[PDB]
């Protein structure tokens, strides 16, 4: 029951739709979206 | 591997 | 300096893309899986 | 903020 946060934007699990965990890091759906725009190379 | 927290 | 994806451990030379945030990195392969997760539920 | 490493 610990508060977990996205390692990229700092938002908590209670502020995002989804939080994905790596070994010792986390990323939320919003940041995954930003990464998509970058990898897609368009806005 | 990736795991879902939420 | 050699950088590694924080999520899968692969070096930048093993992936196509590597994006970084504050003391954290993620590659295209992990981003791809993250999309599957988000589009899954 | 995000940055492109590669
Ligand atoms: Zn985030
Ligand atoms: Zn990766």
């Amino acid at each position: 029951g610990k508060l977990l946060y996205c390692s990229f934007c700092g938002k908590s699990q209670h502020e995002v739709r989804k939080l994905i965990a790596g070994p010792s890091v986390y990323i939320c759906d919003e940041c995954v979206d930003l990464c998509n725009d970058i990898i897609r190379e368009e806005i | 591997a990736l795991r879902v927290v939420k």
